[PDB]
DNA sequence: TGCATCCGTGAGTGCAGC
DNA sequence: TATAATGGGAGCTGTCACGGATGCA
């Protein structure tokens, strides 16, 4: 049962929180870095106001600010008020925000997903089609079907090989 | 060519100025042209009377203020990506009371943004669009309460942001609750508060029996003003210590304070005319000598309990009557945030106060402007109300700046929106347009203003009447709100008028949205025209009378749709509006004065009036609007010509003539072709293309930067490496591809290259490049290339340079390159067409010119349309229209037929009988007799009881034609169609969607980040969704394989979705998929929860997905 | 509920 | 208070630029150029010093950011992953390692073998003359020259066939 | 092994203790000027693994078949950076803190 | 704008004196029903026959 | 099949001194009939020069030996006091619908 | 306009096995309809031969009953739609299953949508998945203690093959959302709704998923 | 013990979206 | 590193129905 108290908290691997330049150079980076360093500001803060006697008032404020801390990470605007980034009203994406609802983890990337070997386009009307038969356009086939494309042109001698096939239909 | 117009009714004034809701607003909000000390206490000043003056002992005071003139014009604005704007200062006095010392001085707080001519706004280059909220409006409502009927509920109601709802509500207990911020608390304590002695509220309720007995309680009698305004205080906030002065301060705020508690003017009126009073401030309380004085609250009590009591003269509210829903504009949401910002900058303000050195401080030191811009800024940026302006063509943005939201801030959400607000009132009429609306989510939340509607100073909606006396139309035009137009008996538009008189026994009207047939003795007042029931788009829709308001919906959003076309023609078939439209949408450009024309040019138009003054206009020319279509003035004016005042000098984008030109007139036949007009699809001649019509340019923008980084400088040059000179080919010395070039996908643009990072180069690559004696460079090609689906000709180049005058970029940006491609757009098949009455399709085919059905002249019909979409959808003004059409196809002339004043059938028939004399008589002249096929025809019309048996073949085709039916030839055959067709013109538009722009497919590209699953959309170069639903198809279909593909190889299972490309260009079959990814970072993201999540076998035995990478 | 409150 | 911790001193500057830009900005009714604040700055400042330094000052973004009016879409969510290889890339380094291995079986067992120590083909590191030269049992100039050679024939079976030509892009 | 059943349960403090590759003592990211991880921060590469493949922090070692041994200097295990989406960490707190999903959800499993 | 092409090759099926199939490709565009319908004309009402 | 127009990169260019655009010249220029004598010509290259004010027909090109243009008075441009305008259009034989995307003469 | 909304809103009431505010009252037992009725309150009385039941509604309600008549337990004494609950302590899981079948077909048939009866049995066979335990005989479980029919019957024919008491339990009728929730695999449930929920009382109770299902086997 | 009542949790899909 | 300074500040209002707890009459 007091595993439903956490003594270490758990730190999610870097890349599935990542801080990552984009285009021109900028930063971007997962608010779990966000929640993940007011924790640790926190936790720093009560251990070197233990270490140096502080008064009881200050210690409670202190552990009272870092339960908040963690409910914040783990699931954020369950208890309170959610926390916010500066000069935002945009509440920060914590863990439980991450799993659950139709933008969470399961419904978005698991019971669905995005693929390849996929198009879209505009439809119309087939009537000299077959009923097993669909009209598609050259491009998109040339697309969907790029690999095998590239092989059946090695296996003749319209390219010398894969590459050089792919940087002909570049 | 002839303009024949039909109908009886005069419409007594035009259109009002259709921008004017955005104009009008912004003007009163800025007051530029108003000289500071004749300025009033609305707008931008309100927010500084408000704000200041700023104490706490240091006082700073707020003289008036003024706005600069534009850094730079519009244009400039645009292609610098700067923000049109006008420098806003502030003259400021600081001063310290003791020492009586006063520091004048004008601050620089920044810059405003400026509205354009036409309405609209300039952000960050891109044209903008502030939108009009509607609310409920401010002030004293009384609804029932759905729980307990008998008992009512009193909301009182300031403005958004302006303070908070107060409800006041009879208990089952007896005692009357108020409640404010979810707190309920007794009435009697507050009223205590404002000094109400137990007789005077006796005396004052007594009237009402049992309710005031239930007001009584001496516990809070038996208290002082003080003690009660404690009590509630301690109400209020729990735990806070009672101090006085700090009880007073919060009261007063929540109440009394009209900086922290204000009703609009309208909230002000409303309250005043609902409670029979007379509102001295803005407050529902005042602090005056020292105490509390009541305003709103005891009036709000006696209507409440009037209307509980079922006292005459108390009604309940309709809180969807237009009377109780105003509007916010422009000015009003710009004011807002500004109010926003400038309370910022105050607190900003008193914390340098206290903290600044007390011998000097300048109203510059105590002033951060920096609060007030952010909050400008980010309305005119991230509002949902700032939206990116539609300009596909000049109707689309003078219909978007008439639109009205109910969404954004202080407005609806979507989830808390339903029905009996999505619904169209009856108080709608003649204001908000029963028509156009969106189909989804949004309709009846985002509406259009009607097309004589005015929005008063209130923000209340309001149209046109005309005053009847004694049966007697003055032409004296009264503009009525709702509530005003409650009052009066409202005659129809089309009641039967000799001279100003009515004559009609009986007469048609509106009581109170009621239709009533009266006597002339009983009309109050008249409607100016059916066109004010309507908005500006469905008032483009002739025979609208004869559409089913669905379709009308349809035609009317679709018009907004249409894309400019070079060849672009108005409709055969006119409403009257087309002229104001283009007129009022400043695509068009117009003679200032009477004049001579000096000068004629492509770029350029000179023009001498009578002042003998030279005034020189240049033409927009091939400029690329928001969504890319072309805008482009092109000179109507000769060398010589004279030109009166208000004259045409030439035509911007659809416009012909003057005339809004939306799409082509076409010459239609209603058959079903061979089913490749099956389910709405069109079939189309390619005599279409080969005479250009819809045709429509398209400019496209691409761009590229070139930055400073650690590994160094990115460069903009011509040295790629690796490339042939093939490639290089249209780029010029500076690596810029050369204007006039043409460009397909793959081709480059511009010329970049990038250093390599650590990529430490594959001690492969390293063997690589030495046996292959060529050394590996350091740099690679980064350079912009057209996009897959995209090319054109170049028509322009922008490069801006770090270090080139008047140059400034973003930290690290060393130079910006645009490129500007423009595109001419055939008609294709998967292109979307549609008429004004809701019929749209894609073009299924395109036949050759001898494939087409044809008259026996010869001449073979543009469009083919199936009837099968007539019936169902039941919007027949599309038939009336190809009929009247037919009928000025050989008149050669074009009509006017306003909506629900129209053209009708007989005058239809008479104008088809000179038509059919054109189309026959000819023929009968030059030497030919009636077909055989034409027998034929004729014969099965006979057995139709189409046409009459004994008559003449000549007799029987124009009773025919009549019926706006010909024969017609099948062009694949020559024998006729067996049946008349029905034939003529009719106006078809080529809508905003394009196959060209929608065409997209992906074998494989970019992934995202943590997913590692396929980016979406086109412009990422991504994968299509494969959702829930999907994957419920695939389920059900029991295809397991080609679902778990889905789920692994095409998506987010990394070692499977590369094996597989190997494979498949291998010629191998693919591989066995893997655990995806995404179920790996959520095995990770539940670690991050504390939770432990193992995958085991049947040993229970537990399993590494990891494959002990994350095992130490 | 309010932890400033609290605190204070 | 930065998700990129600046050091104290560097926060100081910063600041100072900020107040230095907003003042300037307060009396000269828009915002300063570089040039303006670097003159504002003092001796010291140059355009470029300041632009540099409100470069490093730029603080990051959410991905969580939204985008559209909907709550449906991130700003994370249109940004790639350039670090795992496309299929693309990897299947081309696939194709590589077997062409050369190819080319393997052509040179003979030594000079291929010398090419691989030389190149970091073996252990991913790249021997020195004097290590094949150990470990073949030969002088560095004679492991040289075979290197030499090796690189030769790979080059005129290269000019002959073609092969390894597309790999150089 | 074929993967069959999948079991959730609670984390014991070893447990996560277990998981985790090193404790993070600092808020720090990255550092300013390099924009290189910072030691003992969210993103160390000591703790969470190279950032790039089989290459350490410092460049002592920048080949394979160095594998899984750790650089002395900068302290970075020599591996596949792919570990970076793998490899927990773990902060050490100085009060325990209640999970806030046996709390708020009702009827609270601790309550 | 260049244009130049072969002649069609006809291609007969036929199934004793009573049944027979005509194929004829490739045609420049439109001229299958250009062919088709007046040899179906012909077929129909000219053909030299006898009756009752 | 053609149009070169002296100091005009494309299609979406306007010249100064003449009121229509090259889209609207050549949207002109593709109603021009042009007749051929010799049947053994394939092409012909009209070549024209004018200055205005003058409105510019068909009529205003260099004549070729066996050509006849069959719509002299058909309309090409209107050129103003300073306008001026020298074109080079190839005109071709052929057949059928050949789009300008097509052939890319 | 001129000349499926409630359609939609029955369908879903049904699917969740809601109850109804148009709610009908029925009886619980069998035997005579007595009616009496004051002008001003009006009652209905279902009299055995053992004993006899008091409904007391508004005197404004349609009675379907006529006075003297035999009912059958469950059977409705005035209009609106059933409480599929009610009808279920009544007369028992059959009667339940053909009334939701029944009722939900005929929104479907309104609207001329052809559909087998054979789905809707489906839903409602997941919806009469569960049972509660009226008494635990000597097994481990509790009264009260909600768990799977299939379940409770391979235990009670474990206890009988023992010769051990058999457990005692009652049907339970509960909505789709509801059961699909009180799934025994945790990945279909946390996936579908309730994450924090169903994640922590899995986690507790350290479920293991046998990737029975469809949408387990789809997320890994 | 039955019935208010308050709190928490849900509310279609794919396009694009700056 | 020293005049004295001692309890915050922004609220957000037009769903809607259900399951399940909890409390109070
Ligand atoms: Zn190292």
């Amino acid at each position: 049962p007091e595993w439903m108290i956490l003594e270490a908290v758990p730190v999610l691997p870097p890349d599935l929180r990542p801080m990552v330049q984009v285009d021109g150079g900028r930063f971007a980076t997962s608010d779990l870095n966000d929640l993940y360093r007011r924790l640790i500001n926190r936790n720093n803060r009560l251990k070197k106001l233990l270490a140096q006697g502080a008064p009881e008032i200050i210690i409670r404020n202190e552990k009272r600010m870092l339960q908040e801390a963690v409910d914040a990470l783990l699931d954020n605007g369950r208890r309170g008020a959610p926390v916010t980034n500066p000069g935002s009203d945009r509440p920060l994406r914590s863990l439980t925000d991450i799993l659950s609802g139709k933008q969470g983890r399961f419904r978005q990337n698991l019971l669905g997903k995005r693929v390849d070997y996929s198009g879209r386009s505009v439809i119309v009307v087939g009537p000299q089609l077959k009923l097993h038969q669909c009209g598609l356009p050259k491009r998109m086939a040339l697309e969907l079907f790029k690999p095998f494309l590239l092989k059946k042109m090695e296996e003749k001698g319209i390219a010398p090989n894969v590459k050089a096939a792919r940087r002909m239909l570049e | 060519m002839e303009i024949k117009r039909f109908g009886r009714i005069r419409e007594v004034i035009p259109l009002p100025p259709l921008t004017e809701i955005q104009v009008e607003s912004y003007r009163r909000a800025l007051q530029a042209d108003v000289p500071p000390e004749k300025r009033e206490n609305v707008g931008i000043q309100a927010a500084f009377r408000e704000t200041f003056p700023i104490e706490e002992g240091l006082v700073l005071d707020f003289l008036e203020y003024r706005l600069g003139e534009p850094p730079f014009p519009q244009d400039e604005c645009r292609e610098k990506d700067l923000t049109y704007q006008a420098p806003l200062y502030a003259r400021l006095q600081l001063i310290h009371k003791d020492t009586g010392l006063i520091k004048e001085d004008e601050v620089f707080l920044g810059h405003i943004p400026l509205m354009t001519e036409d309405g609209s706004f300039i952000i960050n280059g891109a044209d903008r669009v502030i939108v009009s909220q509607i609310h409920r409006s401010p002030g004293v409502y009384f609804t029932p309460d759905p729980a307990r009927p008998g008992r009512y509920i009193a909301s009182i109601i300031p403005l958004p942001k302006r303070g908070p709802w107060i409800d006041l509500e009879v208990e089952p207990n007896g005692v009357v609750s108020m409640k404010v911020n979810k707190r309920k608390f007794p009435l009697v304590l507050l009223l205590r508060v404002l000094g109400y002695d137990q007789e005077t509220l006796a005396r004052e309720l007594g009237a009402y029996g049992e309710l005031v007995q239930g007001l009584m309680d001496e516990s809070v009698f038996a208290m002082r003003p003080e003690e009660a305004l404690i009590r509630l205080f301690t109400l209020l906030r729990p735990g806070d210590p009672p101090k006085r002065d700090k009880a007073v301060a919060y009261v007063y705020g929540l109440i009394a304070d009209p900086r922290r508690y204000d009703l609009g003017e309208a909230g002000r009126y409303k309250a005043e005319e609902k409670l029979g009073i007379r509102l001295s401030g803005r407050t529902l309380a005042r602090f005056e000598d020292g105490e509390f004085k009541d305003e709103v609250f005891l009036p709000t009590l006696r209507y409440l309990f009037a209307l509980t009591a079922g006292v005459p003269g108390h009604e309940v509210d309709d809180i969807d009557h237009l009377g109780n829903r105003r509007i916010r504009t422009v000015g009003e949401l710009m004011t807002d945030q500004f109010r926003v910002g400038l309370a910022r900058l105050a607190r900003g303000v008193r914390e340098r106060m206290l903290m600044g050195s007390e011998d000097s401080l300048t109203p510059a030191k105590l002033v951060n402007s920096r609060p007030l811009e952010a909050a400008i800024r980010e309305f005119f940026s991230r509002s949902q109300l700032s939206q990116f302006k539609d300009e596909t063509n000049p109707l689309s943005s003078l219909r978007h700046k008439r639109r009205i939201s109910a969404l954004g801030p202080g407005g609806l959400t979507r989830e808390r929106a339903g029905f009996d607000v999505r619904d169209v009132h009856r108080t709608h009429y003649g204001r908000i347009c029963p028509v156009e609306t969106p189909e989804g989510a949004n309709i009846g939340l985002i509406t259009s203003l009607a097309a004589y509607a005015r929005v008063d100073e209130l923000g209340f909606i309001r149209t046109p009447y005309r005053r009847v006396v004694g049966g007697v139309v003055t032409d004296e035009v009264v503009y009525m709100t709702a509530t005003e137009e409650d009052r009066y008996t409202i005659a129809q538009a089309n009641t039967p008028l000799e001279g100003n008189r009515i004559a009609a026994e009986r007469v048609v009207a509106r009581r109170k949205g009621e239709p009533v047939i009266v006597s002339p003795e009983e009309v109050e007042f008249m409607d100016v025209s059916p066109k004010q029931v309507f908005s500006v788009n469905t008032n483009l829709i002739p025979f609208l009378e004869h559409d089913d308001a669905n379709r009308a919906l349809m035609g009317s959003n679709m018009q907004t749709q249409a894309v400019p076309l070079i060849r672009a023609q108005a409709p055969v078939v006119m409403t009257g509006l087309e002229e104001r439209v283009v007129r009022d949408s400043l695509a068009a450009l117009y003679a200032e004065e009477d004049g001579e024309v000096a000068k004629v040019d492509g770029n350029r138009i000179v023009v001498r009036y009578e002042d003998g003054r030279l005034v020189e206009y240049p033409l927009r020319r091939f400029y690329r609007s928001n969504q890319g279509t072309a805008l482009d003035q092109r000179p109507r004016v000769v060398v010589g010509q004279r030109v009166r005042k208000g004259d045409l000098l030439a035509d911007g984008p659809a416009s012909e003539n003057g005339f809004l030109a939306l799409g082509q007139n076409v010459l239609v036949a209603i058959m079903p072709f061979d089913g490749y007009n099956f389910e709405d699809a069109i079939v189309i001649s390619e005599e279409l293309l080969k005479r250009d019509f819809y045709t429509s340019i398209h400019i496209e923008r691409y761009e590229i930067e070139a930055r400073d980084t650690k590994l160094g400088p990115e460069r903009i040059t011509r040295d790629i490496p690796h490339l042939s000179e093939a490639a290089l080919r249209d780029l010029d010395e500076e690596g810029v591809v050369r204007i006039g070039a043409e460009v397909k996908p793959g081709d480059i643009l511009v010329g970049r290259t990038s250093f390599k990072g650590e990529s430490e180069p594959t001690p492969e690559e390293r063997l690589l490049r030495s046996i292959f004696g060529e050394k590996a460079r350091d740099v690679k090609d980064t350079s912009l290339r057209v996009p897959p689906g995209e090319g054109g000709i170049v028509v322009r180049t922008v490069r801006l340079r770090r270090g080139d005058p008047g140059v400034e970029l973003k930290p690290g940006v060393r130079e910006v390159v645009r490129v500007y491609v423009a595109q001419k757009r055939k008609l294709q098949v998967g292109d979307k067409l549609a008429n004004r009455h809701g019929n749209k399709g894609v073009v299924a085919k395109i036949l050759p010119v001898e494939d087409m059905p044809h008259l026996p002249d010869g001449t073979p019909v543009d469009v083919i349309l199936n009837p099968l979409g007539v019936p169902s959808r039941m919007n027949l003004g599309q038939i009336l229209e190809t009929h009247l059409g037919l009928a000025g196809y050989f008149l050669g002339q074009r009509y006017i037929s306003p909506i629900f004043d129209g053209a009708k059938e007989p005058e239809i028939k008479e104008l088809l009988a000179q038509a059919f004399e054109v189309y026959f008589g000819k023929r009968k002249g030059e030497g030919f007799g009636v077909d055989k096929r034409e027998v034929e025809v004729l014969r099965r019309a006979e057995k139709l009881g189409l046409v009459t048996p004994g008559k003449t073949p000549e007799e029987q085709l124009k009773e025919l034609f009549l019926q706006g039916k010909v024969v017609l030839y099948d062009g694949r055959t020559g024998e006729p169609i067996e049946g008349p067709i029905v034939v003529g013109q009719m106006f078809i538009m080529k809508l905003y969607h394009m196959v060209e722009d929608k065409m997209h497919a992906r074998s494989t590209g970019p992934y995202s980040l943590i997913t590692q699953q396929p980016l979406g959309g086109k412009a990422q170069f991504g994968g299509q969704r494969f959702g829930e639903m999907e994957v419920w198809a695939l389920e059900a279909y029991g295809a397991a394989h080609t679902l778990q593909e889905m789920l692994t190889l095409k998506s987010d299972d990394i070692e499977g979705r590369n094996a597989a490309y190997e494979a498949i260009i291998k010629g191998e079959d693919v591989p066995e998929p893997s655990v995806p990814e995404s179920f790996r970072v959520l095995v990770k993201e539940l670690q991050a929860l504390a939770l432990d999540v193992q995958t085991l076998d049947e040993k229970d035995n537990p399993v590494d997905i990891f494959e002990g990478l994350a095992s130490k | 509920s309010d932890p400033v409150r609290q605190y204070l | 208070a930065r998700t990129i911790r600046i050091p104290v001193h560097m926060v100081e500057t910063i600041n100072k630029l900020s107040r230095t830009a907003r003042q300037l900005q307060q009396e000269l009714g828009r915002e300063p150029t570089y040039e303006e604040i670097a003159e504002a700055m003092g001796p010291g400042w140059d355009a470029k010093r300041v632009e540099e330094t409100l470069k490093i000052a730029q603080e990051p973004v959410s991905l969580e950011t939204p985008i559209g009016d909907e709550k449906d879409s991130f700003y994370g969510d249109f940004i790639p992953d350039e670090h795992l290889p496309s299929p693309v890339d990897a299947a081309t380094q696939s194709l590589l390692s077997e062409e050369l291995e190819k080319a393997l079986s052509k040179l003979s067992e030594r000079e291929a073998m010398v090419l691989k120590l030389r190149k970091g083909l073996i252990d991913g590191r790249e021997h020195t003359l004097e290590e094949v030269g150990a470990f073949f049992g030969v002088t560095r100039e004679r492991i040289r020259q075979i290197e030499n050679k090796a690189l030769r024939k790979l080059k005129y079976h290269e000019s002959r066939t073609r092969k390894l030509r597309d790999f150089l892009d | 092994k074929e993967v069959r059943k999948v079991r959730i349960a609670l984390a014991s403090p070893e447990k996560i203790r277990s998981w985790s590759y090193g404790e993070v003592e600092k808020p720090e990211t990255i550092n300013y000027r390099t924009l290189k991880p910072e030691r003992d921060g969210l993103f160390d590469e000591r703790i969470f693994g190279p950032i790039k493949d089989y290459e350490c922090a410092c460049g002592k070692y920048k080949r394979q078949r160095f594998e899984g041994k750790v650089c002395e200097r900068c302290g970075v295990e020599v591996t596949k950076s792919i570990v970076r989406r793998y490899r927990m960490g773990h902060i050490e707190l100085a009060t325990p803190a209640a999970h806030i999903w046996f709390v708020k959800d009702v009827p609270s499993k601790i309550g | 704008l260049d244009s130049k092409l072969k002649a069609p090759v006809f291609t007969v099926r036929t199934q004793g004196r009573e049944y027979g199939e005509f194929v004829l490709e490739p045609l420049e565009r439109g001229f299958g029903v250009t062919l088709g319908n007046p040899l179906r004309r012909i077929l129909l009402s000219s053909i030299p026959g006898t009756a009752v | 099949t053609s149009v070169y127009i002296e100091d005009v990169l494309h299609e979406f260019s306007t010249i100064p001194g003449v009121k229509e655009d090259v889209v609207e010249i050549i949207l002109n220029l593709k109603e021009l009939v042009v007749r051929f004598l010799n049947p053994s010509l394939q092409t012909v290259t009209l070549l024209l020069k004018a200055e205005g004010p003058k409105e510019v027909k068909a009529r205003d090109f260099l004549p070729v030996a066996d050509v006849e243009i069959m719509n002299p008075d058909l309309h090409i441009a209107t050129l103003e006091e300073g306008g001026r305008l020298n074109m080079e259009v190839r005109v071709d034989r052929g057949v059928g619908y050949v789009p300008a995307e097509k052939h890319g003469i | 306009t001129g000349g499926i909304t409630q359609g939609l809103p029955r369908v879903i009431e049904l699917f969740e096995a809601r109850r109804p505010k148009a709610k009908a009252v029925i009886s619980e037992i069998d035997g005579v309809v007595r009616i009496e009725e004051t002008e001003e309150k009006l009652s209905v009385f279902v009299e055995s031969e053992g004993f006899s039941k008091e409904y007391k509604l508004p005197k404004e309600a349609r009675l379907l009953v006529k006075d003297g008549d035999y009912v059958e337990a469950g059977q409705p004494l005035t209009r609106g739609a059933i409480d599929p609950h009610q009808l279920l302590e009544a007369k028992g899981p059959e009667a339940v299953e053909r009334y939701l079948v029944e009722e939900i077909q005929k929104v479907y048939r309104a609207q001329g949508v052809k559909l087998h009866d054979k789905h809707i049995e489906i839903v409602v066979r997941q919806m009469m998945k569960y049972v509660e335990v009226t008494d635990p005989g000597d097994s481990r479980l509790l009264e009260g203690q909600v768990l799977e029919k299939w379940d409770v019957e391979a235990l009670n024919e474990r206890l009988i093959a023992e010769g051990k008491t058999p457990v005692a339990w009652k049907p339970l009728l509960m909505g789709v959302t509801k059961s699909a929730l009180s799934t025994k695999s945790w990945l279909s449930a946390a996936s579908f709704q309730n994450t924090t929920h169903v994640l922590t009382e899995a986690a507790i109770a350290g479920k293991k998923d046998e990737l029975i299902g469809l949408k387990e086997n789809v997320i890994l």
